[PDB]
């Protein structure tokens, strides 16, 4: 937790 | 119906809405979190009555919605949301309503729902979701 | 365009 | 199948993928925009052949995807994406594939798709979308 | 002094604060925009009086802050903000206070200030800024 | 870590 | 205005 | 000098730049992280030589920059960055260069630097920073 990796909004998945 | 737009907030504490097992979704009222404090948005009511109200009070902030799904369908010629299901990281709430017609689903892998906008007449006509980290 | 209103990511609508 | 994750970029310039009118979606290869330059991500191929390839080269940056939809369905017991449709602010591309089963749709009111991740075996098993302003 | 954190909002409509040409900055009270409506945050007051209040009412949304700068300096052993200047896309407001000591500046090329947090005792001890698109 | 509280970009503080 | 280019928060410049 | 704009990435792995204890900062070359992979941006070089190069290779992703500061000053009539200091959550790198003139500082309470743009001639004329969660 709390690192130098930029976070992104991710929606899905579809197909499960 | 009449359109509404709660705008964006910092999270969600509670969601109250109406549903009718024969017709579709009715009114909706969301209680968001605004920088740590409860913020009850305006009640977006149906033009009619005869619904059953469901009150989902999330265990904020440890509990959050990870997916919203439901069914879209025509009711008297109107295309409206007929069923809704709110899945959180703790449990599933729903489905509530008529699960017939075209299904839709918004699973969220990463991010949070922070707002709702849409339109409600006799029933919930349609709606959108604000997403944010 | 380019004003002081914070922008937000909005998905939907569903029900059209 | 084998999972893949292109990660996030600054936009999308082109999307190439396979589809079979009888089975489902096959391989996928996206060409993103990375700070103004083309960036062709790795080709995520199907384990098999016999598909038809479609190449959607968007008119970046004036043209962008405003909605992704399609159908999910079982093919030989596997739940996979069987049909895909990419709608932009200029035109619709698709549907390509088998439009039978459970429909799904990601209309975007505001924001942009900036990445894709998922899994592909014989066909596209499932996929997610990176969203950002 | 006592810490405060207004949290994040959708923009800024007005900023009121105290300044003393001999000492430093005093109290601060911000009126933000919350999804189109005015939202006056709590008044973060100085422990003492004897200041001059300045009221910057921005022409929201056409007018927004594009840079915040000022001076940090010791006043009776305390390191505090002694001067502040708010530059918008329409005009500059300030500097107000004592422009001596260590200068600081937050020019914004792209993005918006959407919140303030910090600490105020006799004077403004320090502060942070929420940034967002 | 990983909760329902919207995150924000915060710069500063200045005055330490 | 309103195109397919991802936007970013940019602070600065410093050195003018 | 000639302007440059690396654009945005997913993080920073390494930063190499030139400094002269008498004049100011020289060339700069950043190695970013792009979705888990190293991505060395183009080398933005000084028009002249005679500098000392410093190579800051961050321990990505556990290590990230939490503040960038330095001094702005005139060198032969040109306003340029004369000193730079990069503080991470593990250690401080710098200051490197001439610490005279107007100080500036970008402490980051929450968020990450994901890009650099600016202009370099004989020395670093000025620069901006891309911020993102």
């Amino acid at each position: 937790g709390r690192n130098g990796k930029s976070q992104s909004i991710i929606v899905g998945p579809w197909g499960d | 119906g009449v359109t509404f737009d709660d705008g964006a907030y910092t999270g969600i504490r509670e969601i109250n809405f109406e549903y009718n097992s024969e017709t579709a979704i009715g009114g909706l009222r969301v209680t968001y979190d605004l920088n740590g404090m409860p913020f009850v948005a305006e009640d977006h009511k149906s033009f009619i009555t005869g619904f059953k109200p469901v009150k989902i009070s999330l265990e904020f902030p440890s509990e959050y919605i990870v997916e919203v799904s439901g069914y879209v369908g025509k009711v008297e010629g109107y295309t409206v949301i007929r069923s809704l299901t709110f899945k959180t990281n703790k449990q599933t709430y729903g489905p509530y309503g008529v699960t017939n017609g075209t299904p839709f689903s918004l699973p969220i892998e990463n991010g949070l729902i922070v707002g709702f906008k849409g339109s409600i007449g006799y029933w919930l006509d349609y709606f959108s979701i604000y997403l944010s980290l």
